RNA sequence: UGUGGAACGGGGUAUUGUAAGCAGUAGAGUAGCCUUGUUGUUACGAUCUGCUGAGAUUAAGCCUUUGUUCCCAAGAUUUGU
RNA sequence: CCAAGCGUUCAUAGCGACGUUGCUUUUUGAUUCUUCGAUGUCGGCUCUUCCUAUCAUACCGAAGCAGAAUUCGGUAAGCGUUGGAUUGUUCACCCACUAAUAGGGAACGUGAGCUGGGUUUAGACCGUCGUGAGACAGGUUAGUUUUACCCUACUGAUGAAGUGUCGUCGCAAUGGUAAUUCAACUUAGUACGAGAGGAACCGUUGAUUCAGAUCAUUGGUAUUUGCGGCUGCCUGACAAGGCAAUGCCGCGGAGCUAUCAUCUGCCGGAUAACGGCUGAACGCCUCUAAGCCAGAAUCCGUGCCAGAAAGCGACGAUUUUUUGG
RNA sequence: GUAGCCAAAUGCCUCGUCAUCUAACUAGUGACGCGCAUGAAUGGAUUAACGAGAUUCCCACUGUCCCUAUCUACUAUCUAG
RNA sequence: ACAACCAACUUAGAACU
RNA sequence: CAGAUCUUGGUGGAAGUAGCAAAUAUUCAAAUGAGAACUUUGAAGACUGAAGUGGGGAAAGGUUCCAUGUGAACAGCAGUU
RNA sequence: GUCGCUACUACCGAUUGAAUGGCUUAGUGAGGCCUCUGGAUUGGCAUUGCCGAG
RNA sequence: UUCGAUGGUAGGAUAGAGGCCUACCAUGGUUUUAACGGGUAACGGGGAAUUAGGGUUCGAUUCCGGAGAGGGAGCCUGAG
C-alpha cells in the first residue's frame, strides 16, 4: 500500500524529440474587433540571465516596501520584419489558409530560410513573384482583396533580424504571427502598410505586461528513468542496477502500460510556460539601457566580458522574471497571455532598483570596467 | 540599496553575492565568495594573503 | 500556529533524529527532534524543520525532570545555509532550540546566543526573551 | 569572392595566488683573518622583504578584434508536373 | 422487510430482539476439473492501473439560539491518504504529524525487478517421544537466488514512395492531460445570543504535496590535472620536470545539478444529489405530468503535449544555350 | 529435587508477570517460577582469557537514508577484421 | 695526569621559521 | 515411417548477432616487403622493481633448441613473424 | 526452637543511582590592573619643523 | 614535592624580613610524643553553672582579638 502520487503527468507525451525548434503558436489570443490592429507574438533570442533588485509594492505582505532580488532572464528582440500576409477560411474542418501574398522585395536573411544549401544554390527563390509584383500591380490586388472579403483569420509573415544579432547563423526564423485588432479589410491594409517594414518589440508588448514564453527546452539526451521521471533509486543491494523501476507492470493486462516509467528520451521539448511579466522593455539606441532611477551609472544591458556564449547586446531586449525554456541564444517565441490579470501580483507595477552587470564567467565583483580601474587602482600592464 | 564590504576579502559585496554567517557571539561575518568563506573557516589571517586590501593597506601597497 | 501570521519558505536543515543545542535557561541541553508540526504526507520524506517552525522534541541531556518526555520546542538557528527575500544566504555556526508549550510562551526566561529574525517575527515571546537578532 | 571561414596573435572577462632571476645582512645562528668594528671585512644558513595584483591558464560549449598568415569560386549520387 | 418498543411524553431524530430475504468472502473449508518429461514459495522495497463497500477535500439533506459536533447520512473515486519503536511477518498495538492517515483487485499484482528476514528440510545444539536407526502442536544457529542476444508489448531513434521533385509556412482528425490541500489576517468582538460565547460569502498574505522548466545567486561535483602547496624516488645541483593504475591537500572557472537554488501552473458548457417556476389531473394541494432555471473536486470542452510516418491547405523555384523538360 | 538454573539455544499457553531502557519495543537485560516438557559426567552452576560463532545497546563515523547529484577508467555504441 | 687528529651512530634539549 | 527428449550424417532461423573490455602504454622515423598497428633497426615514453615479467634447476614434456627458407592450415584481428 | 498475623527498626540490592557542597584534571573565558601602541581634539611656533597632554 | 614541598645563590615584587614569586643547584621537612586526612549541630578568650577536694558541662551574646556585609574576583581614592 502506502500510497503515493505518480512520478511524472501525462500530458507532456510522447516523452519525445520536439519536430521543431523555433517553437510555434499553438493558439492565438481571442480576436476583439473593437481593440486597434496590433500583432499577438514576437520572436527573441535568449542572451542570458541576471539579477534584479526591486522594492516591492505588495500591500499586506511581510516584504511590502523592502528589497527583493530576483532573477531575470534576458531576450535580445530586435525588430522584426514583415514580407507576408497568410488568409484564414473557417471551414467546418478547422482554419483554411485560402492564399498568401509576399512583399516586392525579400532580403537575404529570409531567404536563406528557404534553403538549404545557400551559397551552392542560385538564390532564385522570389524571382518570378518579384517580377508579378514588379510588372503587373494587380494580381496582389487581387489576392489582398479575396482575403479582404474572405479569410475570417489574418496573419502576417515576420522573419527576425538575425544578422544584427552576434549569432554565426545567417539564416533568419520566419514566423506567422497573427493579428487580433478588427475590420478584417483594415487588418490587410495594415499588412499592405507594413509590408517590407520592421515592426518593434516595443509597439507589440508594453511594461509590466504579462505574456506566454514558447520554445523548446535543452537536450539532454537518452536518460534513466531516476532522472527522466523522478523515481526512487533502488537499494545498494540491487543485482543488475539500481538507477531503474523494479516493477515495470503487474499480470494479465499481459502488457507493459503507457504510464510506467521508461528510459529515453528526457530533453528537446516543445514548452509553453505561462505568466511572465515584463521587467523592462530596453532599447538599443541608448546608454543607460541597464540604469535605474536609484542607479544612475552609465551601463549597457550586458554583463562585463559578454554574455556567456552569446556576445553582447546591442538591439532591443526584452527583460523576463524567472526562467525560459531552451538554452542561450534559442529562438524563443514571445506570446500574448491568453488569460485576463486581475491578480494584485500581475497588476503591481514594476520599478527596477538595480541591475547586476557583473561577469557570468565567474564570481565577478565589479559592474563596469571604471568601477574595476578604480578599485585595482593601475596594474603592471597599466604602469607601462 | 546599500553595498556591503567583505568581512574576510575586504572587497565591495553586492546583493546576491556571497553568504552570510552569524557566530556564536552575535558577530555577523559577510563573505563575497566561497574562497574567502573557506580561508575564514580555515583560519586563515586576511592580513597574510597578498590579494586581500587589509594586506595592501597594511603594507601601504598602493600609495 | 496562529503566533503572529505567516513565514516565507526556507531551507529545512534539522530533520527527525538531529541532535541540537537548548539555548534558553530550562536545564536541557540536547534537544532530539522528535517530529515537526505542520508536516503534510509523502512517502520516505523525512519531517525536517528550520528556524521558526515548532518541533517535537526529548531531552537526551540535562536536568532528568525534562527527559522521557515529549515537549513543543521551536528552532532559532541552524546550520543549514538559508536565503531571504532579498538574496542573502545566511547561517549560524550551530542549531539550536528553546522549549515551550503549545501556545508558544518559552518555558526558559532567557535565550543565549543570537536569534533568527523569523524566529523572532514569528513568536513575540521568543523576540521578548531573545537579545541579538541576527 | 563574401558585412566569408580557419589557424595564430592582441585586448577584455574569469581561476589561482605574488612566478624564475637579481638584490637586501632582514634572518634564529655558525665557522676562519686582521687595520679591532654605534652598516667590520669572509663564507654558509629554513625563511623573509622589493621588483610583483606578479607569473601561469584563459574555450576546449567565454566575449571581442580593424592585427598576421593561409583557404574557398571544388568533386560524387539522385531527382520531371 | 417486520414492530413489542427503548427513546422522560412523540413508534422507526438515534437504536430496535425474535424471524425472513439476499450479496461477498481477500477467512479457512469441500471436491479433485487443469498442471507432477517442473506455471520458482511468504514478506518487504519499487512502480503503474482499476473498484467503491467514502477517512479527508467539493457540493446537498436534518434535528437545539448561535458556535461546534452527529447523521456519511445524497451524489461523487477527480485529487490525497505520512514519519517512526516492535514483529520476517500480513494482521496487530503504541509514539507523533496531518484535512485524513478508508478498505480492496490486478495468478492472495510485482524474484530472467531486487533482498533472502520467513520456509528453506543437507552440518549442529536443546526440549519431548522412540530400545534403536530416528520422529516432532517445537525452539535456535550456518547455509550457491542462473540465462534475454528471440517474438511481442512498452520507452525513445531513423526511414523508401503511385499520387510530380525539393523546401517554407500552416490546419487538427485522433490519442493523452493537472493541479491539490492547509494556515493566518481586515469582516469582529460582526450577525446570532438572558449571560458566556463565537461564525460565514469574499479578499489578502503565505505554506504542503504534485507537475513542467531554468542555472542570475548560493551549495555540491573536479581531468580545467587551471593555479598553489606537500611526501618518497628519479633526471648531477638550482630551475624545470616525471613516476607513485587520477599520489595527497586547498581553492577552483565552464558544464551538470539541488522542495540544498529560482520561475510558472486558466475558464466555458452539460449534469448527479438537490432546490424552484408556471401549472393541472385528484376542481384543494404539491419542484413534474410537458417544458424552463439554479446546481459538485463529477463529465465534456478552452488551454497544454504528440501530430494520421497511407489526413489535408497555401506559397517559392521547376536540371540551361552540353542535356533534359 | 538438592552444594543448582530458567519464558535459558530447553515455556504450548506467551507478545507470561514486575522493573529498566525508548517519545513509542512481540527485541535486549535484571528478577519470579506447579518448570506443557530444566537439572546434576545422557553432567549441573559459575567463570578470567580467547572467538572471521549468535544476540542487545552506546560513542565516533559516514550517501544506509531524507534526496539525490557530480567526476574518472573499462564496457555498452559505431567502424575494420 | 694532560691530547695533535682520524674514524661513528644515537638520545635529549633550545631558538628561529 | 512424421513422430519414439529415436540412431548416424548433413544443414538452417537466431546472426554478421552475443561477443573478441582483468594484468597502467604506447609514439615517431627508417629498412624489408605486393601488402606494415603487430617483422627488424634507431629514438622517445613506460612497466616488471631482486619473495621480479631476471638467471638456474627437480617433476613433467621430447626436439619445442639453432640456422636457412615458406606463409596452404593454427597463432579466435593481422602477419613479411 | 521452627512456622505464625501485625505496627515499626536496620542491611544488601539490578536501576552500567541521583543530588548538593568543598578538593583537583582538561578546555574556554567576563572583569578591573600593569605594559606596547594611536594623536578627532587642545595646538605657542601666508608659514613651518619643534615643548607638550588627557 | 606535578603547578614550591624542604634548603643555598642571584634577581623581581612588597613599606618592610621571608620560596611571596622567578632561574639554577641539592632532596629534603613532619610523623605512634599520633604526622596527614575526616567530623565538629567548633569564632577564641576574660568568663558562667555545680561545688569538700579533684573534676564535668557551657561560653552567639554588655569587655578584648579575628572574619563577613548574598558567593567569589579585581580596582580607584585615601596615611590607613
Amino acid at each position: 500500500k502506502f500510497e503515493q502520487p505518480r512520478h511524472g503527468s501525462l500530458g507532456f507525451l510522447p516523452r519525445k524529440r520536439a519536430s521543431r525548434q523555433r517553437g510555434k503558436v499553438k493558439a492565438f489570443p481571442k480576436d476583439d474587433a473593437s481593440k486597434p490592429v496590433h500583432l499577438t507574438a514576437f520572436l527573441g533570442y535568449k542572451a542570458g540571465m541576471t539579477h534584479i533588485v526591486r522594492d516591492l509594492d505588495r500591500p499586506g505582505s511581510k516584504m511590502h516596501k523592502r528589497e527583493i532580488l530576483e532573477a531575470v532572464t534576458v531576450i535580445e528582440t530586435p525588430p522584426m520584419v514583415v514580407v507576408g500576409v497568410v488568409g484564414y477560411v473557417e471551414t467546418p474542418r478547422g482554419l483554411r489558409s485560402l492564399t498568401t501574398v509576399w512583399a516586392e522585395h525579400l532580403s537575404e536573411e529570409v531567404k536563406r530560410r528557404f534553403y538549404k544549401n545557400w551559397f551552392k544554390s542560385k538564390k532564385k527563390a522570389f524571382t518570378k513573384y518579384a517580377k508579378k509584383y514588379a510588372e503587373s500591380t494587380q494580381s496582389i490586388n487581387r489576392e489582398l482583396e479575396r482575403i479582404k472579403k474572405y479569410c475570417s483569420v489574418v496573419r502576417v509573415l515576420a522573419h527576425t533580424q538575425i544578422r544584427k544579432t552576434p549569432l554565426a547563423q545567417k539564416k533568419a526564423h520566419l514566423m506567422e504571427i497573427q493579428v487580433n485588432g478588427g475590420s478584417v479589410a483594415d487588418k490587410v491594409e495594415w499588412a499592405r502598410e507594413h509590408f517590407e517594414k520592421t515592426v518593434d518589440i516595443k509597439s507589440t508588448f508594453e511594461q509590466n505586461e504579462m505574456i506566454d514564453v514558447i520554445g523548446v527546452t535543452r537536450g539532454k539526451g537518452n536518460e534513466g528513468t531516476t532522472a527522466r521521471w523522478g523515481t526512487k533509486r533502488l537499494p545498494r543491494k540491487t543485482h543488475r542496477g539500481l538507477r531503474k523501476v523494479a516493477c515495470i507492470g503487474a499480470w494479465h493486462p499481459a502488457n507493459v502500460q503507457w504510464t510506467v516509467a521508461r528510459a529515453g528520451n528526457a530533453g528537446y521539448m516543445h514548452r509553453t510556460q505561462l505568466n511572465s511579466k515584463i521587467y523592462r522593455i530596453g532599447a538599443g539606441d541608448d546608454a543607460k539601457n541597464a540604469s535605474t532611477d536609484f542607479d544612475a551609472t552609465e551601463k549597457r544591458i550586458t554583463p562585463m566580458g559578454g554574455f556567456v556564449r552569446y556576445g553582447v547586446v546591442e538591439n532591443d531586449f526584452v527583460m523576463l522574471n524567472g526562467a525560459t525554456p531552451g538554452p542561450v541564444k534559442r529562438v524563443l517565441t514571445l506570446r500574448k497571455s491568453l488569460l485576463t490579470h486581475t491578480s494584485r501580483k500581475a497588476l503591481e507595477p514594476v520599478s527596477l532598483k538595480w541591475i547586476d552587470t557583473a561577469s557570468k564567467f565567474g564570481h565577478g565583483r565589479f559592474q563596469t570596467p571604471a568601477e574595476a580601474k578604480q578599485f585595482l587602482g593601475t596594474l603592471k600592464k597599466d604602469v607601462a | 540599496m546599500k553595498v556591503e564590504v567583505c568581512s574576510f576579502s575586504g572587497s565591495k559585496v553586492y546583493p546576491g553575492a556571497g553568504r552570510l554567517f552569524v557566530r556564536g557571539d552575535n558577530k555577523v561575518f559577510r563573505f563575497v565568495n566561497k574562497k574567502s568563506e573557506s580561508l575564514f573557516l580555515q583560519r586563515k589571517n586576511p592580513r597574510r594573503l597578498s590579494w586581500t586590501v587589509l594586506y595592501r593597506r597594511m603594507h601601504k601597497k598602493g600609495i | 500556529g496562529a503566533a503572529s501570521g505567516t513565514k516565507y519558505r526556507m531551507t529545512l536543515g534539522l530533520p527527525v533524529q538531529a541532535i541540537m543545542n537548548c539555548a534558553d535557561n530550562s536545564g536541557a541541553k540536547n534537544l532530539y527532534i522528535v517530529s515537526v508540526f505542520g508536516t503534510g504526507a509523502r512517502l520516505n520524506r523525512l519531517p525536517a524543520a528550520s528556524c521558526g517552525d515548532m518541533v517535537l522534541a526529548t531531552v537526551k541531556k540535562g536536568k532528568p525532570d525534562l527527559r522521557k518526555k515529549i515537549m513543543p520546542a521551536i528552532v532559532v538557528r541552524q546550520r543549514k545555509a538559508w536565503r531571504r527575500k532579498d538574496g542573502v544566504y545566511l547561517y549560524f555556526e550551530d542549531n539550536a532550540g528553546v522549549i515551550v508549550n503549545p501556545k508558544g510562551e518559552m518555558k526558559g526566561s532567557a535565550i543565549t546566543g543570537p536569534v533568527a529574525k523569523e524566529c523572532a517575527d514569528l513568536w513575540p515571546r521568543i523576540a521578548s526573551n531573545a537579545g541579538t537578532v541576527v
